[PDB]
Order: structure tokens, then C-alpha cells, then sequence
């Protein structure tokens, strides 16, 4: 719910609605935002890379019995979507670039 | 991957 | 030998898996379809199933379940590997199903 806090989360907003507003922002490399996905206690990050917004799922599991966050089916996993985030700005993970920008 | 989405990672 | 089921379904990997207690490190290697060439490793953790693809590729014939980055002769070594080295898996592999 500390996501809600974040500029670059844009809660529930469709595919379409995500690209149309990283290209609002100039559809510069890095430039970033996080949504719900349409079907819970998952997300997409969509993420501009060279001139093409990508998708990429966030699904949720749980453990002992705490939810966690991760993008490649638990190899890497996160608290929440800010230290999701966070450790994306410096390590490009499975990601094709760094996020860089926020897509406000 | 995931269908649908651009993910890529050891499978 | 044990660990090698031939070919069985997802669904019957997981029904095997699960009726031997769905322990941590419960796993079982089986033929996928298709790919005749493919196989996939059945791991369980946190009393859930997971399924692991295994590729065959040439450089020299090798497989990997990570495209290149790590390679095995055959399936023997994969699984050896993974019995002290976590590798892109979760847990070890200790208990063959």
C-alpha cells in the first residue's frame, strides 16, 4: 500500500492507457511506471526501451505466511514494489535497460 | 516467460 | 535411476510429487511434450509444484535451463550439480520421487 505513495504507480490502467502516457512523456529509454493488472495483488512494470513500451508481470506468492512480489516466478523476490523498484534503478535484473524516469 | 508479457529469464 | 520418470504428464508429476509429501527438495525429471529433445525438471517447494524446462542445444551437444549461461552433457550432471548448488532453482535437490 506504500506503493500508493509513489509517483511512478498509476494504480488500474490498461496497456493502452500505459503507453499512451510514456509517450505523453517523450518515450525516453528508462522512463518507467507501475499499474494493477486488470484480473488482483499483481502488477505490471511498463518500461520504455528503445522507443517500445515492454510489459513486465509482477505476480505475488506467499511464505511463511508474508506475501512477496517478484518478475521471473520467484528467482528474485521483493517485499514490495518500491524495493522492487529501487534495486531496478541500479541493476537491470532481467529488465533490457535501468529504469531511469518516472512516468508521473 | 510469460505469454502475454515481455519477461525473459532462465525457464 | 530413480529420478528419471520417463514420460508423464505436468499434472501427473504433480499428483506423484504430492502423494510423496510434497517435501522441500522433492523432485523428479521427465520428458516433456514435445520437444522429444526437451525435458523438465519437477521441484517442489513451499508444498508447491514447479517445472523447470531442460534444452538441448549444440556448440558438442549440452543442455540448460537458462539458455546457454550454464551446461550440462546430460541429465545426471544437471541433477548433481543441483544437489549442492542452487543454481536458478529455489532450493536444493535432495529427495528423489
Amino acid at each position: 500500500a506504500i506503493h500508493r505513495t509513489q509517483l511512478w504507480f498509476h494504480g488500474r490502467i490498461s496497456r493502452e492507457e500505459s503507453q499512451r502516457l510514456i509517450g505523453q512523456q517523450g518515450l525516453v529509454d528508462g522512463l518507467f511506471l507501475v499499474r494493477e493488472s486488470q484480473r488482483p495483488q499483481g502488477f505490471v512494470l511498463s518500461l520504455c526501451h528503445l522507443q517500445k513500451v515492454k510489459h513486465y508481470l509482477i505476480l505475488p506468492s506467499e511464505e511463511e505466511g508474508r506475501l512477496y512480489f517478484s518478475m521471473d516466478d520467484g528467482q528474485t523476490r521483493f517485499t514490495d514494489l518500491l524495493q522492487l523498484v529501487e534495486f531496478h534503478q541500479l541493476n537491470r535484473g532481467i529488465l533490457p535497460c535501468l529504469l531511469r524516469h518516472c512516468c508521473t | 516467460w510469460f505469454e502475454g508479457y515481455d519477461n525473459t529469464f532462465p525457464c
